[PDB]
């Protein structure tokens, strides 16, 4: 029996402005024994829902418990702990999340990366990168988009953010897209939003397209008139 | 120090400078000089508030429409002071952002279903808000 | 208009010219300005509206200074401020200089850069 306790995120913050607190318990036998429950440093109870899943193949169970907290009570950094009991368990399981401190503010930089010139020659697929780099804390929301639709949460993958050896303090994380070969050789535009703290409205998104970026050749034109007018 | 700015234009990046050369000794015999210096950018699109414009490979630039003024100014007739209209020429595309400018656009952003729309930032830094 | 090439070749004065056209009706005023302060009268003629012949019911006139070769060449600049009843704001000012006319030298200069998409 593990349990498994997952802090607010900052996206949830923004885009529902509601904190919540989720304590994830799996590996369980019967659904008619289990209990989730927030306590607060202090002792204070805290109401919480508790919810049952589906049957698992493996013969376990999931619960979730969705408790409404205050954005101070985890902004303040104060502890809490969820607690799980259970007939199997002779101690109950006790998880201790909260929020770190003595953490500065460091705007992020995004960069895409056009797909490689010998990956287009197979016509088979291509990848796109989004390199987000120099950013503390480590928690940041990346979605990508086609010409103003948001796309499926199933095409593109992201990983968990890592420590950069050069700079210690600033972290990094990219996200890959893949795209069929013809809508790429179209000329179709695709975007990468990342939503994070340090940024001044929050939200920023760059554009990258066939035409723009390791391109094969410049074609410009120019004209210069009325070279011979009044100025005064 | 020796030459004299006329126009200043950030959309289109022009810049504009004349100064007057004492070549030889004769008074009448001064060249008159007018340089003209202009940046082009190779990665904007058509639209500077539109990511998903095509891009842009053609550019005009006419000079009777950059040096021009169109500002009222006052004038002392020894009895009263009134405006003066500078010009009568009196829409323009902006090439290249500006500075002194913030850009903005509005982008759909969806999560558990629910889709919150928010104001973006174009320009990598700009301005705050 | 600018004073002609072969005039300041004498070393003896200049004459530069304020042409008003095609208004209706028949009523103008001009009057010449230097860093300013009013010229004196004299320095300049006007002349009454005379009536065009290629387009009926619009007059014209004209008005001319007289200045100095050695002041035209330092650099000097002069105003001609026109009021007229059909003006939107009923008077208007043009400025004429030797810096700001007709240059010998074009030096144009384009620099191309795929970086550099704003500017300050
Ligand atoms: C370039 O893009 C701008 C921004 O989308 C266009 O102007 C906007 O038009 C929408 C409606 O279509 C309005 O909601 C916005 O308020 C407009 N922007 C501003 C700043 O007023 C503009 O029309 C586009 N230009 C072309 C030629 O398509």
């Amino acid at each position: 029996i593990r349990v498994f306790a997952i802090p607010p995120s900052f996206a949830s913050i923004f885009l529902t402005k509601s904190t919540k607190l989720t304590c994830l318990v799996t590996d369980l036998t019967t659904y008619d024994s289990v209990t989730i429950s927030w306590t607060r440093q202090n002792g204070e109870a805290v109401k919480t829902h508790t919810n049952i899943s589906e049957s698992h193949p493996n013969a376990t169970f999931s619960a979730v418990g969705e408790a409404s907290i205050c954005e101070d009570d985890w902004n303040s950094g104060e502890r809490f702990t969820c607690t799980v009991t259970h007939t199997d368990l002779p101690s109950p399981l006790k998880q201790t999340i909260s929020r770190p401190k003595g953490v500065a503010l460091h705007r992020p930089d995004v960069y895409l990366l056009p797909p490689a010139r010998e990956q287009l020659n197979l016509r088979e697929s291509a990848t796109i990168t989004c390199l987000v780099t120099g950013f503390s804390p480590a928690d940041v929301f990346v979605q990508w988009m086609q010409r103003g639709q948001p796309l499926s949460p199933e095409k593109y993958v992201t990983s968990a953010p890592m420590p950069e050896p050069q700079a210690p303090g600033r972290y990094f994380a990219h996200s890959i897209l893949t795209v069929s070969e013809e809508e790429w050789n179209t000329g179709e535009t695709y975007t990468c939003v990342v939503a994070h703290e340090a940024l001044p409205n929050r939200v920023t998104e760059r554009t990258v397209d066939k035409s723009t970026g390791k391109p094969t050749l410049y074609n410009v034109s120019l004209v210069m008139s009325d070279t011979a007018g009044t100025c005064y | 120090d020796e030459r004299i700015v006329l126009v200043d234009n950030k959309c289109k990046c022009a810049r504009i400078t004349s100064r007057i050369i004492r070549s030889s000794e004769d008074p009448n015999e001064d060249i008159v000089e007018r340089n003209i210096r202009i940046i082009v950018p190779l990665n904007n699109r058509e639209n500077i508030s539109d990511p998903t414009s095509p891009l842009r490979t053609r550019f005009v630039y006419h000079l009777s429409d950059l040096c021009k003024k169109c500002d009222p100014t006052e004038v002392e007739l020894d009895n009263q002071i009134v405006t003066a209209t500078q010009s009568n020429i009196c829409t323009e595309t902006c090439y290249t952002y500006d500075r002194n400018k913030c850009y903005t656009a509005v982008v759909p952003l969806v999560y558990g279903g629910e889709t919150k729309m928010v104001e973006t930032a174009l320009t990598p830094d700009a301005c705050y808000p």
